[PDB]
């Protein structure tokens, strides 16, 4: 599925990320786009083998597993195929967990890129929420 | 499948550091992040803190920065440090697993002049 | 800090009965709000994650509810080993916190 910017939006904010852990709702909507471009069903086979899954491009070397990546540790304790699906729970389940890290979200590169420093508000304005 | 299990005094005096060890079975402590909470009388809860895979920590403010959460990877624990303890620090204390699924089985506590 | 409010402090129902706990948020957590089971002699069993997903393992009747700053947590149709504290937490903010607990007792 691949969905709209306003849709993301008002589902993240269901979903509970309107200011988790101190990150407000644009942080999360703006990682989409750069990340994924707001597709579910994206993936992408990095060099060491592992993989990122996902709106959220969840990697499987430390967060899911997806039974074909070298030293996967699993942290957040479920299989990557869930962060494939039209329904975002699972990757929004993983993400909280992945923040709640001191690293915070740096760990999306996308968004560090270009999310970060930028007036991430911008990526909920114009939406009904 | 995995197992927590909280060791260490039950009993200590006020004012000395109070240091627990949750050790854990069947997985890595490499492989989540990792908790503590303990229940005062009075059915009260606090979290007090988690230590997370890149080494960083969060700690209760209510603490006053008094607690230590580190991890030895090479025995597969971690443990929880309190300084200066007082009878307020009396309370069971659960080592748990961040996401909450694992629990280990609590330890009571007591700080006492005696 | 993200103060958590439960009510009743106590309830007291008759198994084969169906009840509510509620736990409200000084301010909005979203979903971020997690139910935990404690029986006596015991150490917390997590029951409903991010404020209505289910955990495996856990009895069907529970169910929870609610977003923003108001949540419940609903038992349908009470059975004996449902009896003791419940707990709601929130993860939205740091430091976590818990509300007072609902004590359910055997009318």
């Amino acid at each position: 599925k691949v969905f709209g910017r306003c849709e993301l939006a008002a589902a993240m904010k269901r979903h509970g990320l309107d200011n988790y852990r101190g990150y407000s709702l644009g942080n999360w909507v703006c990682a989409a786009k750069f990340e994924s471009n707001f597709n579910t069903q994206a993936t992408n086979r990095n060099t060491d083998g592992s993989t990122d899954y996902g709106i959220l491009q969840i990697n499987s070397r430390w967060w899911c597993n997806d039974g074909r990546t070298p030293g996967s540790r699993n942290l957040c304790n479920i299989p990557c195929s869930a962060l494939l699906s039209s329904d975002i729970t699972a990757s929004v389940n993983c993400a909280k967990k992945i923040v709640s890290d001191g690293n915070g979200m740096n760990a999306w590169v996308a968004w560090r890129n270009r999310c970060k420093g930028t007036d991430v508000q911008a990526w909920i304005r114009g939406c009904r929420l | 499948d995995v197992q927590l299990q909280e060791s260490g005094p039950s009993l200590v005096k006020p004012s000395q550091t109070l240091s627990l060890t949750c050790s854990v079975t069947g997985d890595s402590i490499t492989s989540d992040y990792w908790s503590w909470i303990r229940k005062f009388p009075g059915n009260r809860l606090e979290y007090m803190g988690y230590v997370s895979y890149s080494g960083s920590t969060y700690y209760n403010p209510s603490l006053k920065s008094r607690i230590s959460i580190t991890r030895d990877t090479s025995k597969n624990q971690y443990y929880l440090d309190l300084n200066s303890v007082t009878t307020e620090d009396t309370a069971t204390y659960y080592c748990a697993n961040w996401d909450g699924d694992y629990w280990g089985q609590g330890t009571l506590v007591t700080v006492s002049a005696a | 800090d993200i103060v958590l409010t439960q009510s009743p402090a106590t309830l007291s129902v008759t198994p084969g009965n169906s009840v509510s706990l509620s736990c409200r948020a000084s301010q909005s957590i979203g979903n971020n709000l997690h139910w935990y089971q404690q029986k006596s002699h015991e150490s917390p069993r997590l029951l409903i994650k991010f404020a209505s997903q289910s955990i495996s393992g856990i009895p069907s009747r529970f169910s929870g509810s609610g977003s923003g700053t108001d949540f419940t947590l609903s038992i349908n149709s009470v059975e004996t080993e449902d009896f003791g504290m419940y707990f709601c937490q929130q993860s939205n903010s740091w430091p976590y916190t818990f509300g007072g607990g609902t004590k359910l007792e055997i009318k």
